[PDB]
């Protein structure tokens, strides 16, 4: 086509989706990770994670308002990844890298798994 | 705005 | 913070949101523009438009599944802007610029209004 | 990935 493109559009959409999340506006699911609960938008979760894409395209699970993650999943690891989904920013630290990588593998977030593997290989 |  | 950032993340999220829209997955509103209907995600509309942000933060209108736009709004103009919201790409042409600009003013999409004004000024 |  002969379209023009607004460079900052995708980033501005994501910033607003994060603002809606922070204010709990039109959030439609709560992700339970052991004792912790995280409110989010199903569409953002699906757009970022192979696991959530699978879950919310399922004819029964698409209608659930609560999703319980595997008890082995670390809440901090999930929190870091949820923040990444809504911001493009990953808070990767020596103290959380193993939990972040395990959570990204479970959530099927290939680019996160890739940078975790690379940061681990550099420290060995 | 740019030509993509 | 000491975060790392994935450059293509925002663009990849938007591409997936557009894929969900095309497959009518978790769309939660229909925008009626005279004889035409457009299915979309309330959160994407709010993240792109001052008008939709106002509408879906309203305590009564947030729950509506159908939103009827002003009869003066051109369906093609709306279609072009809806595509822009989900892609960052604006199909701006001599034959549609007036309708696109009028629709962007109504929807409160300042960056679109700005490029329309500039393209019009260049042709006079 | 970059340093933002
Ligand atoms: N929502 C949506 C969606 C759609 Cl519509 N099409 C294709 N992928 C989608 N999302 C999704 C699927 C697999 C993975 C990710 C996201 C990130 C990753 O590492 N794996
Ligand atoms: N959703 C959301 C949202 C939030 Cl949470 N905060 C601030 N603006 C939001 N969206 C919104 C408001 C005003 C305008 C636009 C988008 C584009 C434009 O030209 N005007
Ligand atoms: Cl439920
Ligand atoms: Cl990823
Ligand atoms: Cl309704
Ligand atoms: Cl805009």
């Amino acid at each position: 086509d002969s379209c023009i493109q607004f460079t900052r559009h995708a980033s501005d959409v994501l910033l607003n989706l994060n603002r809606l999340r922070s204010r709990d506006i039109l959030t439609d699911v709560v992700i339970v990770v052991s004792r912790e609960q995280f409110r989010a938008h199903k569409t953002v979760l699906m757009a970022c994670s192979g696991l959530f894409y699978s879950i919310f395209t399922d004819q029964l699970k698409c209608n659930l308002s609560v999703i319980n993650l595997d008890p082995e999943i670390n809440p901090e690891g999930f929190c870091i990844l949820l923040d990444f989904m809504y911001t493009s920013r990953l808070n990767l630290r020596e103290g959380n890298i193993m939990a972040v990588m395990a959570t990204a593998m479970y959530l099927q977030m290939e680019h996160v798994v890739d940078t975790c593997r690379k940061f681990i290989k550099a420290s060995e | 705005w740019v030509i993509p």
